[PDB]
RNA sequence: AGCCAGGAUGUUGGCUUAGAAGCAGCCAUCAUUUAAAGAAAGCGUAAUAGCUCACUGGUCGAGUCGGCCUGCGCGGAAGA
């Protein structure tokens, strides 16, 4: 398959763990660009109709391990 | 333990329990545990029962206590006749009329706080009630 | 908009109100204007269930007594000690 | 659960559509995962196809509004309906594929002309 | 079995029934949770 | 209420750990396809697998759910 939704957010936020506290410790930012390239790949890998729709289920991958949306 | 950090008199009169509470309503928090029975209430059950409800709240919140030990209770000690005076103040009570709200609580949800005065409800030697703050 | 019907009270003082209370009705009071003071009994339960929602307390209600409305708000309410009943309540004319 | 409201609104969209759509493919849903649905639901966007999982009791009140108060008798069991919207047919070849490929569910009558089509003769659309 | 004054049930297995005059507690899972009033 | 079926993607969410994959713990608990499916209610594995629930479609076809105030009962209740 196509790499994690986790890793490809570790690699676009240029960090290499994620957050040990998620939504209290914030360890990275990713802009728009990086979420829509990562849910273009996941895109081959997702269930969406839409663009927005797998860009929306990294953007919850991206809130779960503690990287915010910059 | 609570009781009297002073008072007029060391000793009292047995006296009567008679009549209804005064203060039978919930003038502090939301919530409240009122006393549906009779009798009284030693320093030591206020204690274990405020102890029992703040754990059961695990310290969140706050808890109030309306009623207090004012009255003193003596005892003749063991092998001892009649009379020859007073025996000595053993403990303290509160005396306690049907209708009066014992503690009070809030700054949690309601199913909390009934579970809580349950708990604290189990130590204590009268019939009680959970009841509520009501505007008016 | 809360709708209370009500009867006069032939008869007054503490026999009859504990009567009353015993018969699931309950004494109340309507006073303040320029009439006098007319003493009413309620039928317990349906005031019961009007008076746990806050706009019981905050709100201009009708009584009915003999076919005639009049506007009141509730002023003071007498709760029995332990048990979820109404004593008496008073009801200022608005 | 739902509203009585949200049965009423769903009930008019159902209706809706189906004034709107020439054929209706209705087929049993069971025993699917919902990555093959995906894959139908996909299909189904491509094809201009309509595809809804919906109660059968609200399915015979969007179907009692004209002329599909035939379909009543193949809502008994599990119900999705397929309603092509734009181009007739297309919806009735893919549900066979379907049905024939994942060898699941049933797909058990459809609708046209005004007309019930029995399970074996949807070979005609 | 515990033979107690309070009965209770410790789960949604635990099912409460009246014996013969007396309360009994059966758990289709648990023989341990097996309670009897008295 | 029973019975039939689904209970899906990201994903093995991040942290930790030899492993932690809903199911030791800590944090988040988002979003997708949906009729519906908790970053999972219990069992289960070395970790998985696997059993099952929350939830929904079907069948069935008419009453059902839990509080309020009470009346009378049951257990609690063993001695020469
Ligand atoms: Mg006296
Ligand atoms: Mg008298
Ligand atoms: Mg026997
Ligand atoms: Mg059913
Ligand atoms: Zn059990």
């Amino acid at each position: 398959k196509t790499p994690p939704a986790a890793v490809l957010l570790k690699k676009a936020a240029g960090i290499k763990s994620g957050s040990g506290k998620p939504n209290k410790d914030k360890v990275g930012k990713i802009s728009r660009a990086q979420l829509q390239e990562i849910a273009q790949t996941k895109a081959a890998d997702m269930t969406g109709a839409d663009i927005e729709a797998m860009t929306r289920s990294i953007e919850g991958t991206a809130r779960s391990m503690g990287l915010v949306v910059e | 333990m609570l009781q009297p950090k002073r008072t007029k008199f060391r000793k009292m009169h047995k006296g009567r329990n008679r009549g209804l509470a005064q203060g039978t309503d919930v003038s502090f928090g939301s919530f409240g545990l009122k006393a549906v029975g009779r009798g009284r209430l030693t320093a030591r059950q206020i204690e274990a029962a405020r102890r029992a409800m703040t754990r059961a709240v695990k310290r969140q919140g706050k808890i109030w206590i309306r009623v207090f030990p004012d009255k003193p209770i003596t005892e003749k000690p063991l092998a001892v006749r009649m009379g020859k005076g007073k025996g000595n103040v053993e403990y303290w009570v509160a005396l306690i009329q049907p209708g009066k709200v014992l503690y009070e609580m809030d700054g949690v949800p309601e199913e909390l706080a009934r579970e809580a005065f349950k708990l604290a409800a189990a130590k204590l030697p009268i019939k009680t009630t959970f009841v509520t703050k009501t505007v008016m | 908009m809360f709708t209370i019907n009500a009867e006069v009270r032939k008869e007054q003082g503490k026999g009859a109100s504990r009567r009353l209370r015993a018969a699931n009705k309950f004494p109340a009071i309507i006073y303040g204007g320029k009439e006098a003071p007319l003493a009413i009994e309620l039928d317990h339960d349906k005031v019961m269930n009007m008076q746990a929602k806050a706009e019981f307390y905050s709100e201009v209600l009708t009584i009915v007594v003999d076919g005639k409305e009049i506007k009141v708000k509730a002023q003071d309410v007498q709760r029995h000690p332990y048990k979820p009943k109404l004593q008496h309540i008073d009801f200022v004319r608005a | 659960a739902l509203n009585l409201q949200d049965k009423q609104a769903i009930v008019a969209e159902v209706s809706e559509v189906a004034k709107g759509a020439l054929s209706a493919v209705v087929a049993d849903s069971r025993g699917v995962t919902v990555d093959k649905m995906t894959e139908l639901r996909k299909a189904g966007r491509e094809a201009g196809v309509y595809m809804r999982v919906v109660r059968n009791t609200l399915l015979r009140r969007a179907v009692e509004g004209t002329p599909f108060e035939c379909l009543k008798d193949a809502f008994v069991g599990p119900t999705l309906i397929a309603y092509v919207t734009e181009h007739p047919g297309a919806a009735a070849r893919l549900f066979k594929e379907f049905a024939k490929a994942n060898a699941k569910f049933e797909v058990k009558a459809a609708a046209f002309e005004g007309e019930l089509i029995p399970a074996s003769q949807i070979d005609r659309l | 079995m515990k033979v107690r004054a309070s009965v209770k049930k410790l789960c949604r297995n635990c099912k409460i029934v009246k014996r013969d005059g007396v309360i009994r507690v059966i758990c289709s899972a648990e023989p341990k949770h097996k309670q009897r009033q008295g």
